[PDB]
RNA sequence: ACCGCUGAAAGCAUCUAAGCGGGAAACCUUCUCCAAGAUCAGGUUUCUCACCCACUUGGUGGGAUAAGGCCCCCCGCAGA
RNA sequence: CUCGAUGUCGGCUCGUCGCAUCCUGGGGCUGGAGCAGGUCCCAAGGGUUGGGCUGUUCGCCCAUUAAAGCGGCACGCGAGC
């Protein structure tokens, strides 16, 4: 009998990730593992373990010069000829929180429980977050030496 | 070779460095510039400008001879300010001052006015000759390039706005 | 500085101007109005002004909506709508309780009139979108007013979204742009507006000043 | 791999160090100590780390 | 300009330079402007 | 697309590698309309702002109400 | 692939899409004086008529037009004619 977690054993906490010079790939990966609870030894792929992630300073994320011009974001409305495209560089002016949040939500598994995982994610643009009623501890990026 | 040659400073009363920055001030207005990050700017014995670099890369040799002739434009542009000199050719074409502005009669059905921006002062010397002055070399030559394109280049009668001394190309016509 | 008023369409008639031309006007009773609420940007997020219009008995208005008038000191009206202003300098000329009348528009000014278009019921495709139909003779079996084809074949195996078809028509918010104001009658509270004004004879009409001029 | 990284070592080098020290505990029980007894898992990390070769990138 | 995938100088004062990721020929005679596209 | 200014690597030159401009019915805002089922289901306001019963005393079952709406009734230029 | 059935040209009706662009918009070169052009590059937002002949597609012709573009979609569309 291996461990399968009960309901009421998953204890959640609150992290906050600054993004002042962090690239979009390193930060979306480290937020995807931290929301799902891969860093916890009581992991189970069918249980929404994992903590809250507050991403502040998303307008200062590290995107290269050739990606604010040539990397496109596509939406389609369903109507014919309804394909629209916006560059990253004209999304980092209006909605910079959507660029970080889209990179996280493509790295979660494509299933039903990821729609409950993504309810634990708050992405903001400035250096100020409203969740000071809780006590978010900061989370810096670490790589385990080998 | 350019960049491996110091910057002669006639007056330069506050040629300073504050954390990868530079400034200049003198008989004219002040000017600012920020050198690219590998290139260091430093002093000679005379308090002048001598720039240095790490050695022998494709990208550090380029930013060194660039950033020499951008700092020396500041200490020239404050002492000896830049004046471009332009002329008007063609019969009936002329130029006047409407205050600080500069009107042209270039054969159109409306007088073309050119609003002079900050730091730029216009002055005519003749109905077919005028000058554009200032302290920044890029900002002067940008205004003088807007005036050069006011008409289409005409290779048949030579009617247009020119720089003085330049020779445009000419065709035979009919 | 976009001015606006609420009103009731009263029908159409014709009138003669100084050059002896005939001008089809549409009478709009730009009735007396009142403010009752001011949307400020620091409180509500935008800049607008409510406008209350129409006589009503004070027993026909329920207790949740009656109290919204008691906070402004105004007797209850029938209609209630907002005039959207620009995003700055909100209400330096609108106060709560201010009486707006019809003579805020001048003779010869332009207005944009928005109301609800008349209903046409469940309308077929020749009335709603203006198709052509098949012919009236030469063999045409039972297809004299039918829409014809609605798609391709096995590629694409779907009707595209947005295909024009039969359905209901009317009851749409329709704005008519750049209508000339022939005469404002301050004695009667009536604008004479040149042209057509959407609605049945008695519906609610918002008369705003034009932006296209 | 989640519990080795609470003790600054990858899973890559924990399995190497537990074969270089002669600890034949299977991965079922090694993952049941990590949930039920965490202080008895730090000791198996310090056994596997000390038994690991000093330059892990140098050839044998 | 002339837009041809083979550009080469025609007279002896046509320079051959590279700007914005494509190879082009500039000169004084304007009928010798060429680029690759 | 095309036209530039400043300017090296390349003592010259060059719209370019750092940096900055001009540039069209295309693109994005502007104008008209739909739109919080936008499940992140929003905002500003106002009204009621209250009882009783049983049981295995529970974020339990029922009953009766306030604000309020629906059904029926008279109709409509609103409508299968 | 389909023979224990995938109904074939042209027309009408309704579309939708590509750009190898007919018109309009922006340019370089010209053996471009001007007016009109030739040629190349950029551009798909909208517009691209009505008749004679023929089952026609195609094509010739008539009178115009800012122009009368070329193509895909079972040579789009017969449980729509
Ligand atoms: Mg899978
Ligand atoms: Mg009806
Ligand atoms: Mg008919
Ligand atoms: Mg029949
Ligand atoms: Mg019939
Ligand atoms: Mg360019
Ligand atoms: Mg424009
Ligand atoms: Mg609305
Ligand atoms: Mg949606
Ligand atoms: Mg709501
Ligand atoms: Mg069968
Ligand atoms: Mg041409
Ligand atoms: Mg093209
Ligand atoms: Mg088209
Ligand atoms: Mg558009
Ligand atoms: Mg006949
Ligand atoms: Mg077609
Ligand atoms: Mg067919
Ligand atoms: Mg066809
Ligand atoms: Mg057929
Ligand atoms: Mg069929
Ligand atoms: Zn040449």
């Amino acid at each position: 009998p291996t461990y399968a977690p009960k309901a009421g054993d998953t204890t959640r906490s609150w992290y906050v990730i600054d993004a002042t010079d962090v690239v979009l790939g390193r930060l979306a990966v480290a937020a995807a593992n931290l929301l799902r609870g891969k860093h916890k030894p009581t992991f189970a792929p069918n249980v929404d373990g994992g903590d809250f992630v507050i991403v502040i300073n998303a307008d200062k994320v590290a995107i290269s010069g050739d990606k604010l011009q040539h990397k496109m974001v596509y939406r389609h409305s369903g109507y014919p000829g309804g394909l629209h495209k916006r560059t990253i560089g004209e999304l980092m002016q209006r909605h910079p929180d959507r660029v970080v949040e889209k990179a996280i939500l493509g790295m979660l598994p494509k299933n039903r429980l990821s729609r409950q995982i993504q309810r634990k994610l708050r992405v903001y643009a400035g250096p100020e977050h409203p969740h000071s009623a809780q006590q978010p501890v900061p989370y810096e990026l670490k790589q385990v030496a080998q | 070779r350019i960049g491996k040659q110091p910057i002669p400073v006639p007056a330069g009363v506050d040629v300073t460095i504050e954390g990868q920055s530079i400034s200049v001030k003198g008989p004219k207005g002040t000017l600012g510039l920020t050198v690219a990050e590998p290139i260091k700017v430093a002093r000679n014995d005379d308090g002048a400008i001598v720039v240095t670099r790490p050695d022998d890369e494709r990208r550090n040799r380029s930013l060194h001879g660039l950033s020499r002739t951008l700092v020396s434009n500041l200490v020239t542009g404050v002492t000896q300010g830049y004046t471009t000199k332009m002329e008007i050719f063609g019969v009936g074409y002329r130029v006047q001052l409407k205050g600080s502005n500069l009107e042209f009669a270039l054969g159109y059905s409306h007088p073309v006015v050119i609003e002079a921006p900050e730091g730029i002062t216009f002055a005519v010397q003749a109905p077919t000759k005028f000058t554009v002055s200032g302290i920044d070399k890029q900002k002067v030559g940008q205004i003088a390039a807007n005036i050069r394109r006011l008409r289409r280049p005409d290779p048949y009668k030579g009617k247009g706005v020119r720089y003085e001394g330049e020779q445009i190309r000419r065709k035979v016509g009919k | 500085a976009r001015k606006g008023i609420l009103g009731t369409k009263l029908g159409m008639t014709q009138v003669f101007d100084e050059s002896n031309r005939v001008v089809p006007v549409t009478v709009v009773k730009a009735g007396p109005n009142v403010v009752t609420r001011i949307r400020t940007p620091e409180r509500d997020g935008y800049s607008a002004v409510q406008l209350a219009y129409g006589e009503i008995s004070p027993r026909k208005v329920n207790k949740p909506l009656t109290g919204q008038y008691t906070a402004a000191g105004v007797n209850p009206r029938r209609y209630l709508a907002e005039l959207r202003l620009d995003d700055s300098d909100a209400a330096t000329e609108y106060q709560v309780g201010q009486e707006l009348t019809a003579e805020i528009f001048a003779d010869g000014s332009y207005v944009d009139v928005t109301g609800t278009s008349k209903g046409k019921g469940f309308a077929g495709t020749m009335k709603r979108h203006g198709f052509r139909g098949q012919g009236a003779s030469h063999g045409a079996q039972a297809v004299h007013r039918r829409p014809g084809s609605i798609g391709g074949c096995a590629t694409p195996a779907r009707v595209f979204k947005g295909t024009r078809m039969a359905g209901r028509m009317g009851n749409d918010r329709v704005t008519v742009l750049n209508l000339l104001v022939h005469k404002v009658d301050a004695e009667n509270g009536v604008l004479l507006i040149k042209g057509a004004v959407p609605g049945r004879t008695g519906g609610l009409v918002m008369v705003r000043s034009a932006i296209k001029r | 791999n989640a519990a080795a990284r609470l003790n600054d070592i990858t899973y890559n080098r924990l399995i190497q160090g537990l074969k270089a020290a002669g600890v034949e505990v299977d991965r079922k029980n090694l993952a049941d100590i990590a949930i039920s007894d965490p202080a008895a898992f730090t000791a198996l990390v310090d056994v596997a780390r000390a038994a690991l070769p000093e330059d892990v990138n140098a050839p044998s | 300009v002339k837009v041809n995938p083979s550009v080469k100088p025609i007279c002896d004062k046509c320079r051959l330079i590279r700007r914005h990721g494509r190879v082009m020929v500039i000169c004084s005679d304007p009928r010798h402007k060429q680029r690759q596209g």
